[PDB]
């Protein structure tokens, strides 16, 4: 309780280790347990169970659980790496369940183990999956903004320099000031097919998680 | 007051419009570019009229009728009070 | 000296940095002006470009 | 699977005017049903069934009115229609059972009308719309990307602007090497409800929102 949340939303935006499918995934580690979280603002698989209902679905539900929740809790907290060292998570899409059969394996015999995806929390994710649009909006869509608008400052003070002497001699730095409307067009009408960079997410992991983490610090 | 609120819910109009329509269509004065079809039909023996408009069917009103027994006395003095009206009226406009 | 102009210096640098030395000169001598605000009283808005040496 | 869905993205959100919350509902009623695309941000009404709950809506209050469902898809055509130079819906402060109230006076006599409402699904917010968004955070970093490296170009450019240069320059406004850790500490530092979020994205929504 106003602890997860803030305790999760802090966790880098780092690709999980799928062997075909490149979803954006993040959980962090938390000292009580942890909570897988999604955000796309369509449908929403996120495991979270109450301890009550798992305590019954363990003693009289699930007899393959031969190991206690503390090997669990050790294993959790005892991960400082977030990224593999060199334990694939496969993945099967064959079928609407997707059973990420989350293989765990600490070195040696592989433990038996597997994931549900079950209803998420409805107080929780209703209350605190909406925020990251306007954590988004008030502080990076100002933050763009106002570099832009220092751009334009930066090309007042060129024009108002050439304007007042200095003039422009050699060809090579003969360029006009920039405007955002022609830079829109023509990136439209030009470049927009050739601008499309998707990919695999390699500003993901580089420029994307970080001002990311920046925009949902607060 | 049986079928007013479906005339201010439908197409979401508040009263004074249709007070203001009320007065400037049962009063005198018309629009010749906009033509009335006033579709009394006796040969189907079931009174009812329309407001044809923007290729659609909506409604404006229902009036059931129950016959009058006098409509001689009626008649008679609403023309001898249209003619004392006009009396009036000329009477003022000379002394104006 | 009393004026609207917080800062009447848009013009070329070189008047300035004669007005600065000329300031000097007369600090040095023993003279010294005062200036205060006219256009906008109140709100500190006047000497933006005097408050470096007058006083 | 895909028609109706690609044809409702391309018609603009529209915001109602009720000045107590945010509302991102899409609207587009002309043929194939209607699409009456009701979202308070936390729950969007999938209204796209067919003429079965038009159908009961019409006929458990009225019991001496019917119209077609012509008539009915027109109206809801025109229901907007002078709304995005009023069809308001107020909602209440009330618990769980949220029952919506319409005490505007038309006639003297109040007019009863009944907004049904299902459970909120919790499931409803973490598949499809954030990845436009992302790709149109990728397009809004590779601008900023753009405008910065504009930004050393041009400061190279100044740095040839003081051996021809020499202007009338105020002494406060000198180019000092560019320094990385000063431009971080600037942009973090100092420059760091949800309707800023739609009256400042409803404009720019458009632009990427296609391709």
């Amino acid at each position: 309780m106003e602890e997860l949340e803030q305790g999760l939303l802090m966790q880098p935006w780092a690709w999980l280790q799928l062997a075909e499918n490149s979803l954006l995934a993040k959980v962090f580690i938390t000292k009580q347990g942890y909570a897988l979280l999604v955000s796309d603002l369509q449908q929403v698989w996120h495991e979270q169970v109450d301890t009550s209902v798992v305590s019954q679905r363990a003693k009289e539900l699930n007899k393959r659980l031969t190991a206690p929740p503390a090997a669990f809790l050790c294993h959790l907290d005892n991960l400082l790496r977030p990224l593999l060292k060199d334990a694939t998570f496969s993945c099967d899409c064959v079928a609407d369940a997707l059973i990420l059969r989350v293989r765990s394996e600490l070195s040696g015999l592989p433990f038996y183990w597997n994931f549900h995806c079950m209803l998420a929390s409805p107080s929780l994710v209703s209350q605190h999956l909406i925020r990251p649009l306007m954590g988004m909006s008030l502080a990076l869509q100002c933050q763009v903004r106002e570099l832009a608008t220092l751009l334009h400052m930066k090309d007042l003070e060129i024009q108002d320099y050439q304007e007042s002497g200095a003039t422009l001699i050699r060809d090579r730095l003969k360029t006009e000031p920039f405007e955002e409307n022609s830079f829109l067009e023509q990136f439209m009408i030009e470049k927009l097919p050739e601008a499309c960079s998707i990919g695999d997410g390699k500003p993901f992991v580089m420029n994307l998680q970080d001002l990311y983490m920046a925009v949902t610090t607060q | 007051e049986s079928e007013i609120s479906q005339e201010a819910d439908d197409m979401a109009m508040e009263k004074g419009k249709y007070v203001g329509e009320l007065r400037k269509a049962l009063l005198s004065g018309a629009g010749p570019a906009d033509v009335y079809t006033f579709n009394f039909s006796k040969e189907s023996c079931y009174f009812f009229f329309e407001k044809n408009l923007k290729d659609v069917s909506f409604r404006l009103g229902s009036f059931n009728l129950e016959k009058v027994e006098n409509p001689a006395e009626v008649i008679r003095e609403l023309i001898c009070y249209c003619l004392d009206t006009i009396a009036e009226n000329q009477a003022k406009n000379e002394h104006l | 000296l009393f004026t609207n102009e917080d800062n009447p210096h848009g013009n070329d640098s070189a008047k300035a940095s004669r007005a600065r030395t000329k300031a000097g000169d007369l600090r040095d001598t023993g003279i010294f002006l005062d200036l205060m605000h006219l256009k906008k009283p109140g709100g500190f808005d006047i000497s933006l470009f005097y408050r470096d040496i007058i006083s």
